[PDB]
């Protein structure tokens, strides 16, 4: 773990926007 | 247009010093100290200095002043640009911002400095790109300053290609003494780490107001943010065209984008002050502090700073929650807390005698600021959508993002 | 002292004149006035090492208004780095070129200069850019009897658009002026 | 003490030996050094400043230190004196105005207390038209005979033939190592 917020995965794009 | 830049010291010895243009005798920095001194002294003191018909504008290092004097009217804002550049390529590469390192690594740095700028007009701006061609510890000089892709050096090979970015949230509260805050602005910060093999071109996507409308989607929660600032690799074409935030994401950690707009949502801590000072009796301090960020969120490592007596002397704290320790250097009482959730009312009762002799004069009235520093907390509401990673090789990339939410600006003005 | 670092610098050992050099940029950078030794330095100026160049290319920028007769013994070094196959050691010859405050220096660099004009290497081609325009600020008249304004306006119409906005800011200097 | 090392040195070829480059400009000093160093006559530019170079014969690097004839180079060459423990004079007898200069310039340096120690070392550069002299009419007109203490050779060489090299650099191989 760390302080200030854990690291999340991100996305490559808007799946819902085509 | 400055004749040339040095680096100075806090006794007036110059540190080194790389002579640009030649148009100023390198004797002139001497007259820089004592005029120094007497601007400091008769409150005149200035950043861009002038020394009869030339200008010697400095700029207060950690150690050292670094002194540009200039001859002719040219580009302030550019010699400041070039300073700037120079102090976080000489961070870059020293580790440290004194005279030790000054002295220590002259002979890699008489050569930084030359191939920095020519004639006074810089050239080398890029601290990966100068360590690649010139080092402490020579080839001919990479491709990539000869190429645009100047902000991404090609042929990077990694084992795994892992992003680490941080979503810096710099929460600044602007609180009159009469309890109406007047400057609540929140300045948003994405910094990406971004340790990958290759060049990718990023394909920024978040939940921002401007695009959520522009595609139609602008009814969910989307950032609007006021000023919004691309990186040195982001492409302003595609951003001004229709937003597309494509660019090639820089050898390490680099700040891409960074939002800044004003703040219309009530302050996350509401602190209470109360100066209970009798004259030159005693000194009540009631300070309550009240969390007004979600209880979910809790803010680790709370310092809020409240400025005791200059004078004063003896001083017994009645708190609940949070130690308070008062730090002579300091002058003042900091009700530092370790973990800080939200919702929590912290109630405080300084006490403490002043002296019996009265001040001879007035110390003013330093606002009371907070170091309230709560993760994992999107306090805006903007949410990223995807981050396009693109390889001509193909990889598949696991980047990752932590949203950080500190205090920034967030002072209150003294009763 | 001084006899034992002109000993040392009159020396056929690589790894003296490494050190001797530094002990003089020391003595420089603190505040010595080591120019008295720069025609001793003008022998140990063809070298190999690169690093050994740029600190005689400093101490012989930084010891040339000081004993201008002294520094007609560099043309010849300059003239022959100037076509050094490193584009490193191009551009370093170009920026000491003119770095270099000598009326009578300038005018042997004329040819060095026009052959640079056409430098492929983006950073040559800057480094050209920047000695044309210093040459220009030293002697405008120099710099108009060269012709290379004709050069510095083909500049901003090449590739190297680095190389392009350091030809477009010379050029806006030399108008300024 | 002991000299175990250097008498190992010594045994697969330790001796180096300096040379110096003396002569009037366009005399055949730089195509004659480029010709000593590479092989080839290649075409250099007026001799401004100063060519250093160093030659491997015989296991002994002697380096060769080009001095051009320039009026602002002639007075440079008392720098060049120091360090150096070889002097190559190069001459030109298909210029009989500039063989009185040459003359002089050679009085004038081997004139000097500094410059005893180095033997002479003349070399007949434009040895390739007719209007070149002779080993000894330039060596009558020079005055070679007349130099007290010094060990002096007359050799021809062709700049653009290149031939005597090999003897002139046996010649000054013999002259300064006394050894078999
Ligand atoms: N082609 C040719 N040139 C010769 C010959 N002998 C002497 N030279 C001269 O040697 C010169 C070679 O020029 P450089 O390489 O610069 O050497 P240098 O004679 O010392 O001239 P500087 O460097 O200017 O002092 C030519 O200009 C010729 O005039 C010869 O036999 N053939
Ligand atoms: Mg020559």
């Amino acid at each position: 773990d760390r302080k200030g917020g854990s690291y999340s995965q991100a996305a490559g794009s808007d799946s819902a926007q085509s | 247009s400055a004749s040339a830049v040095y680096v100075l010291d806090l006794k007036g010895k110059v540190l080194i010093c790389r002579n640009y243009r030649g148009d100023v005798d390198m004797s002139e920095v001497e007259h820089f100290m004592p005029i120094l001194m007497e601007k400091e002294e008769e409150g005149m003191l200035s950043p861009i200095l002038a020394h009869g018909g030339v200008r010697f504008m400095w700029i207060k290092h950690n150690n050292l002043y670094l002194v540009a004097t200039s001859k002719k009217n040219a580009c302030v804002s550019l010699v400041f640009s070039f300073l700037y550049k120079v102090v976080q390529v000489f961070s870059e590469y020293f580790k440290e911002l004194e005279e030790e390192s000054i002295r220590d690594n002259f002979v890699i740095i008489y050569e930084l400095l030359d191939e920095l700028m020519d004639f006074g007009y810089p050239q080398t701006t890029d601290s990966k790109i100068l360590q690649e061609y010139i080092t402490q510890e020579a080839p001919r000089p990479p491709a990539t300053v000869t190429n645009a892709v100047s902000w991404r050096s090609e042929g990077i090979k990694y084992r795994k290609n892992e992003v680490f970015l941080d979503v810096i949230e710099a929460v600044n509260l602007l609180v009159s003494a009469n309890g109406n805050v007047l400057r609540s602005e929140i300045v948003g910060s994405i910094k990406m780490r971004v340790f990958l093999s290759g060049m990718p071109e990023l394909r920024l996507g978040l939940n921002d107001k401007v695009l959520f409308d522009n595609t139609g989607r602008g009814k969910s929660k989307s950032v609007e943010l006021e000023d919004v600032k691309f990186h040195q690799c982001v492409r302003l074409s595609r951003f001004e065209n229709d937003r597309t935030i494509s660019f090639i994401p820089p050898d390490g950690e680099f700040e891409l984008m960074s939002y800044r707009l004003n703040t219309h949502v009530k302050p996350l801590i509401w602190i209470e002050s109360v100066i209970e000072k009798h004259s030159h009796s005693r000194i009540e301090y009631m300070v309550k502090a009240k969390s007004q960020f979600k209880r979910r969120s809790t803010a680790n490592n709370v310092e809020i700073h409240i400025p005791v007596p200059n004078d004063a002397d003896s001083p017994k704290f009645k708190t609940t929650v949070g130690s308070v320790k008062w730090v002579p250097e300091n002058s003042e009482i900091v009700w530092s807390v370790k973990s800080f959730p939200g919702g929590k009312e912290y109630l405080m009762r300084a006490h403490f005698g002043l002296p019996s002799v009265e001040a001879e004069d007035k110390e003013g009235k330093p606002p009371i600021s907070v170091k309230f520093e709560i993760p994992y907390f999107t306090t805006s509401g903007i949410q990223v959508r995807y981050l396009k990673i693109i390889e001509k090789s193909g990889y598949q990339a696991l980047p990752w993002v932590r949203y950080i939410t500190q205090n920034g600006d967030y002072q209150l003005r003294t009763q | 002292e001084i006899f034992e670092l002109k000993a040392e610098l009159n020396s056929d050992k690589k790894e003296k004149k490494k050190e001797a050099v530094k002990k003089v940029i020391a003595s420089m950078t603190v505040g010595k006035d080591v120019s008295a030794l720069f025609p001793d330095v003008v022998n140990c100026m063809q070298t190999d090492n690169l690093e050994l160049k740029k600190l005689v290319y400093l101490y012989l920028m930084n010891y040339a208004k000081s004993q201008p007769d002294m520094a007609i013994m560099a043309v010849n070094t300059f003239v022959k780095d100037c076509e050094d196959p490193n584009p490193l050691i191009r551009a370093l010859a170009v920026r000491t070129m003119g770095c270099i405050r000598v009326d009578k220096i300038t005018e042997y660099l004329c040819e060095p200069l026009r052959k640079c004009l056409k430098d492929e290497d983006p950073y040559v081609r800057k480094t050209a850019a920047v000695c044309v325009a210093k040459l220009h600020d030293i002697n405008a008249q120099l710099v108009e009897d060269q012709g290379f304004l004709d050069t510095l306006k083909d500049l901003i119409s090449d590739s190297n658009p680095m190389v392009v906005a350091n030809a477009v800011a010379a050029l806006s200097e030399i108008a300024e002026s | 003490g002991n000299i175990f090392a250097n008498l190992f040195k010594g045994l697969f070829g330790k001796k180096e030996m300096r040379i110096l480059m003396v002569g009037l400009d366009a005399a055949g000093k730089t195509t004659i050094l480029y010709k000593l160093k590479l092989g080839e006559i290649v075409t250099t530019i007026p001799t401004i400043g100063f060519n250093v170079e160093t030659v491997e014969y015989k296991n002994i690097s002697f380096t060769v230190w080009d001095v051009g004839g320039q009026d602002k180079i002639r007075p440079l060459w008392r720098h060049y004196f120091q360090n150096t423990q070889g002097l190559i004079f190069v001459v030109d007898s298909n210029d009989r105005e500039r063989v009185n200069e040459a003359r002089e310039e050679l009085m004038r340096m081997l004139a000097e207390d500094e410059l005893r120690d180095a033997v002479l070392l003349v070399f007949a550069n434009k040895q390739d038209l007719p209007n070149a002299m002779n080993a000894a009419e330039i060596t009558d007109k020079l005055g070679l005979h007349s130099l007290r203490h010094r060990n002096w050779y007359i050799q021809a060489t062709c700049a653009t033939s290149g031939d005597g090299l090999y003897e002139g650099l046996d010649w000054l191989s013999n002259q300064l190592r006394n050894q078999k």
